[PDB]
RNA sequence: AAUUCUGA
RNA sequence: CAGGCCUUGACAUGCUAGGGAACCCGGGUGAAAGCCUGGGGUGCCCCGCGAGGGGAGCCCUAGCACAGGUGCUGCAUGGCCGUCGUCAGCUCGUGCCGUGAGGUGUUGGGUUAAGUCCCGCAACGAGCGCAACCCCCGCCGUUAGUUGCCAGCGGUUCGGCCGGGCACUCUAACGGGACUGCCCGCGAAAGCGGGAGGAAGGAGGGGACGACGUCUGGUCAGCAUGGCCCUUACGGCCUGGGCGACACACGUGCUACAAUGCCCACUACAAAGCGAUGCCACCCGGCAACGGGGAGCUAAUCGCAAAAAGGUGGGCCCAGUUCGGAUUGGGGUCUGCAACCCGACCCCAUGAAGCCGGAAUCGCUAGUAAUCGCGGAUCAGCCAUGCCGCGGUGAAUACG
């Protein structure tokens, strides 16, 4: 594996071991689908919009 | 009102004075120090009838 | 002063410091782009008129 | 900060050195403030300007390692 | 204070642009300025005839010139002595390929750029500023058209406090990016100030 | 005296020095202003007098 | 800390090098 | 949440007693995501678990969150113009997010120099019932019951 | 044994100059490896909208720099022909070694 | 149980 | 701003008059600008050997029509931008009621993120907006192999590097896919709830997009533009200063006040970008900044390069501290003509205030907050702790 970060490999890790042996396995479905080990995890660091310091987090409002 | 003998304006940039009639460009100038001018001129108005 | 400022702009001698950027379209010289020698108004400006080859709307 | 040279304004060292030899006057204008006070200097009077005047700034030689901005405060409420 | 530039909105789709080709980050800049320099003197010498878009190509030593016309019958002259003698002004600033071509318009009032020009004549020929968009609109749309829209800026007519002339016909749905919209924009300077021209065409889609 | 609202009331200072007098005299009378005003809610155009 | 110019976190945060912080 | 009721935030098992409790517990115990050093901790303590008594951690770690969990609280109120404190039972799934809360703030709240230390005798306190958690327990609860008279509001 | 840069903004130019440049010589001698495509170059700059100042809500352009890549093995002779000879350039860059 | 906002 | 200077001018079009007509090397005074000043020296239009000429590129001086003005007016204006508001709205055509202003549609019942849809209904449709087509990220396939790979074997200097080979990973450009379609329920319908399958639900997560209009909102100093006004100076050039002052007050931020910590040596895991007087491999002198040499690099082929938090071990052991790095003295490198005002770094010595912050007050609902490090534009250098991007670790809580 490459690219990331470690505690973030091991979960792909753990998608292609579960896709591994779902493969050269037929009883691997209903065992391993209400786990989700099959998943992917769209979750993604998302863009850092502009006028924003952290994608969502905004600039100190004052008023006075 | 109809009173003033000099007035000021900002949202047209200038400075009439009426006695006299001279009439700078230079409110923000006026002011705040710059009258050396208009001091003279002023004089001169007034001990013209004296 | 804006006419007489990107005329001694343009001469680029005397101290190879003073060579400064400036906009070419408007006499600009603050945020003046290196790459289309541009403003950054000059610059939305024409990319919308398309004018400016590849530059396309950024998104992602 | 300029181990290599002094870069010491020359239209001034040319002036303190043809009145440097044979020592004389003092009357002696100037703008190089950004020059450094090279050995010597001390006694001949520089009257470094700072945007306004010539100061007349004397010269001993304490203040030899200086520059000639450092003699001529340029704002007001030093 | 809003609203993108229909052009620049779909400048990579339902409409290109007006002026393709490539450059390295060595010269992009000259050939960019270069561009536009022509771009001028044309804008300048041709307006007789008064054209609606400037297209320009490249990919060695060469140059497109691709002025699209809506009276080419004037750029070139009596048979084909202006069309000659500008080949010559362009080449001038470049000694590069200064080819250059000549279309023209089935229909020029099916092309913005040009009804906007018209209406900005019109302007500074002191004509009734609002009708004279009720017409501008009801010519393209009376010539076949899915969206008409005209929109003229302050000094309307002359008075002191500047007012938008609005008024449009048809569908104008500048939120729907296939929709090949045509933009026009094009100034009208009087003796009291300055107008503003800006002129919708909704044409094709899918 | 800094008045109610904004700015002031009264106002009496000293001029310390030469023909002063002679100077700030012709000074003496109504100072008019006009502007729109600050204090005024949109920022409308009014005249003030002094 | 990120601000004591004289440590491992000194440069970094400084974006510099030197005696506290070597290349390699 | 004025729209929907909200949804519940569902945790993640225990890589080592496979709890959902003990991994929510662990959160707390964490800064800045510093997660991998907030999960060491916990263990480095629950260590000191046996280390210092023969009980057995998941079990003493049960009993302490036990004793922590408010029975009641008093929530603030309008009865028009009036903010009259009126008790109320903690809905389970707060009564939880409380005591978890309380323990590792009260677990700092401690004079040790090592944090796994705090983490564990904090839990060895609690678990018997005379932990500074406790405390700031019964107190929460002393108000509600107290204030039993504007509890005919309830809302 | 002739590596060949083609590079353009538009894709739908390289896309099919370089598919085009392909089976242009495939037919026409020795073999070809397909067009590989190498990761793009590009320009992600932002810009303020507004003329004065408003150092928020702004807009960004990116230039894009699309990369093909095609080499022929064996250099055929029947080759400098429908390719070295028939060029067909509309606004792309071509920049062939060996 | 909590006022006031002149005059283009 | 002070001071020294220039005049049809630092830029355009055009005119009268001899010299001058491409242009080069200078000497003098001076802070520079400027002023002043000595020598090399020209195809050509072409009677003509020539004496000679007009003379186009060309170019100097005096005079001229004009230039130039970040000088005023954003209530004289264009364009562009902010904002209410990513809000569910704003209107039109005909018909109908009304003396008329207007009303109706668009109100009502149900639903949705939504004037989204459904059902009613003197209204029947439609337009501008929401949606949708565009981009990016999640599954997958096809085209494509110098990224990759003992994946299968082989030699291996034992480095995917070499034959080999693109299966994978990846790269890039065209596609398949998700539609409340399928099961159960309530419902007139729209549609809501629950289940299966599937990478993914019911808008999958991010963008781009921001209606008629509001603020006589902002900008005549980016540009443009009407009027007013300066035209040996409100134009122009140079040297020096200032915009970086300091009794103070506010907004936005950086680093901390420390053991879930700091210092040190060792060891891993990224993404998106940028690079030919640019990035610098590796050497070598130096405590180091950095300076000497020097290879590769039109750059998925070389470089910026190390990611950091993390992991291992070790040192502090609760102190104004091995916390914190302000201020200051001293010594140096580098960019630049030149860093005193006023540069960024480096090293020795200082080590300040700060033991969690009054009244108040801001941001965030998930790969978000918090936290760690990197990149770019700008750009000689740099006052970036800013802005715009990228990924690494990764929460709490939502009754209402
Ligand atoms: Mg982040
Ligand atoms: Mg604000
Ligand atoms: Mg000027
Ligand atoms: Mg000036
Ligand atoms: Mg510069
Ligand atoms: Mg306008
Ligand atoms: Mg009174
Ligand atoms: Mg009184
Ligand atoms: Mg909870
Ligand atoms: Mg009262
Ligand atoms: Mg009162
Ligand atoms: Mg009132
Ligand atoms: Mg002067
Ligand atoms: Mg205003
Ligand atoms: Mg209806
Ligand atoms: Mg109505
Ligand atoms: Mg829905
Ligand atoms: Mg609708
Ligand atoms: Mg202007
Ligand atoms: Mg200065
Ligand atoms: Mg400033
Ligand atoms: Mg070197
Ligand atoms: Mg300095
Ligand atoms: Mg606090
Ligand atoms: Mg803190
Ligand atoms: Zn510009």
């Amino acid at each position: 594996v490459r690219g990331g970060g470690k505690s973030g490999q091991i979960d792909a890790i753990k998608l292609g071991i579960a896709r591994a042996l779902v493969q050269y396995n037929p009883d691997y479905r209903a065992k391993l689908k209400p786990l989700g080990f099959l998943t992917r995890d769209a979750r993604v660091v998302e863009r850092k919009k502009y006028g924003k310091h952290k994608a969502r987090r905004a600039p100190q409002y004052s008023k006075r | 009102w109809g009173s003033q003998i000099r007035s000021y304006v900002l949202d047209k940039n200038y400075v009439k004075d009426h006695r006299t009639g001279l009439m700078r460009h230079d409110p923000e100038n006026v002011l705040d120090g710059d009258l050396m001018d208009l001091i003279w001129a002023g004089l001169e108005w007034k001990a013209g009838r004296r | 002063a804006r006419k007489a400022l990107i005329e001694k702009a343009k001469r680029t001698p005397k101290f190879k410091v003073r060579a400064y950027t400036r906009c070419v379209r408007c006499g600009r010289a603050r945020s003046v782009y290196r790459f289309f020698g541009l403003c950054r108004i000059c610059l939305r400006e024409l990319a919308h008129k398309g004018q400016l080859p590849g530059v396309r709307k950024a998104s992602w | 900060s300029l181990k290599k040279g002094v870069f010491v304004d020359d239209h001034l060292l040319e002036k303190v050195l043809e009145l440097n030899a044979k020592g004389e006057k003092r009357l002696i204008k100037t703008w190089s403030r950004r020059s450094t006070i090279v050995p010597e200097m001390v006694g001949h009077t520089i009257a470094v300007y700072n945007g306004k005047q010539h100061v007349p700034v004397y010269i001993t030689e304490n203040m030899v390692g200086h520059k000639l901005g450092e003699f001529a405060p340029t704002r007001t409420y030093r | 204070g809003n609203k993108i530039h229909p052009i620049g909105f779909r400048l990579g789709i339902t409409r290109d642009w007006e002026s393709r080709w490539y450059a390295g980050k060595k010269q992009y800049r000259h050939l960019l300025l270069e561009d536009q320099r022509i771009r001028g003197l044309l804008e300048k010498e041709l307006y007789s005839a008064g054209l609606a878009r400037v297209d320009i190509e490249r990919a060695a030593d060469n140059v497109a010139v691709t002025v699209h016309v809506a009276k080419p019958g004037v750029v070139i002259g009596r048979g084909g002595e202006r069309i000659r003698v500008l080949r010559e002004e362009l080449a001038k600033l470049t000694g590069k390929n200064v080819a250059l071509n000549v279309q023209e318009v089935q229909n020029p009032n099916l092309s913005a750029p040009l009804v906007a020009q018209r209406v900005a004549e019109q302007i500074e020929r002191r004509f009734a500023v609002r009708r004279a968009i009720k017409q501008a609109v009801q010519r393209v749309m009376e010539s076949g058209a899915k969206g008409a829209k005209v929109i003229v800026s302050g000094r309307i007519g002359g008075a002191e406090q500047a007012r938008t002339e609005w008024a449009a016909q048809g569908r104008v749905p500048l939120h729907t990016l296939r929709a090949n919209i045509d933009y026009g924009f094009a100034l009208a300077r009087t003796t009291y100030g300055v107008l503003g021209v800006k002129a919708y065409i909704f044409l094709g889609e899918v | 005296t800094p008045g109610p609202e904004a700015g002031i009331d009264y106002a009496q200072i000293l001029v310390k020095g030469e023909n002063a007098y002679g100077l700030l005299s012709p000074e003496a009378g109504v100072h008019r202003l006009v502007r729109p005003s600050p204090f005024d809610a949109s920022g409308r155009r009014h005249t003030s007098f002094a | 800390g990120k601000g004591d110019r004289r440590t491992r976190r000194g440069k970094i945060w400084r974006g510099t090098y030197g005696k506290y912080r070597p290349r390699k | 949440a004025r729209r929907r009721r909200a949804e519940v935030r569902q945790l993640q098992p225990d890589l080592v007693y496979g709890d959902v409790l003990v991994t929510a517990f662990i959160n707390k115990i964490m800064r800045d995501g510093k997660k991998n050093l907030a999960a060491r901790i916990f263990y480095d303590a629950c260590k000191i678990i046996q280390e210092k008594t023969g009980q057995e951690p998941l079990k003493v770690f049960k009993q302490a969150v036990e004793n922590v969990k408010p029975r009641m609280e008093v929530r603030s109120r309008r009865v028009g113009g009036a903010n009259y404190q009126v008790p109320m039972e903690v809905s389970p799934r707060r009564q939880q997010s409380l005591a978890l809360r309380w323990l590792v703030q009260a677990a700092n709240q401690r004079p040790e120099r090592r944090a796994a230390v705090r983490i564990a005798h904090e839990l060895m306190d609690a678990a018997e019932g005379k932990g500074g958690a406790v405390k700031k327990k019964e107190d929460v609860e002393r108000m509600a019951e107290a204030n039993r008279a504007y509890a005919h509001y309830r809302w | 044994k002739i590596r060949i840069k083609l590079r353009g903004f538009d894709h739908k130019t390289l896309d099919a100059s370089a598919q085009k440049i392909v089976e242009a010589a495939r037919r026409s001698g020795a073999q070809v490896s397909g067009p590989i495509p190498l990761p793009t170059r590009v320009r992600r700059f932002t810009v303020i909208r507004g003329p004065f100042k408003h150092k928020d809500s702004r807009e960004h352009f990116e230039l894009r720099t699309h990369n093909r890549l095609v080499d022929i093995i064996n250099p055929n002779r029947k080759t400098i022909e429908q390719l070295m000879t028939l060029d067909l350039p509309t606004g792309v860059e071509i920049e062939i070694k060996t």
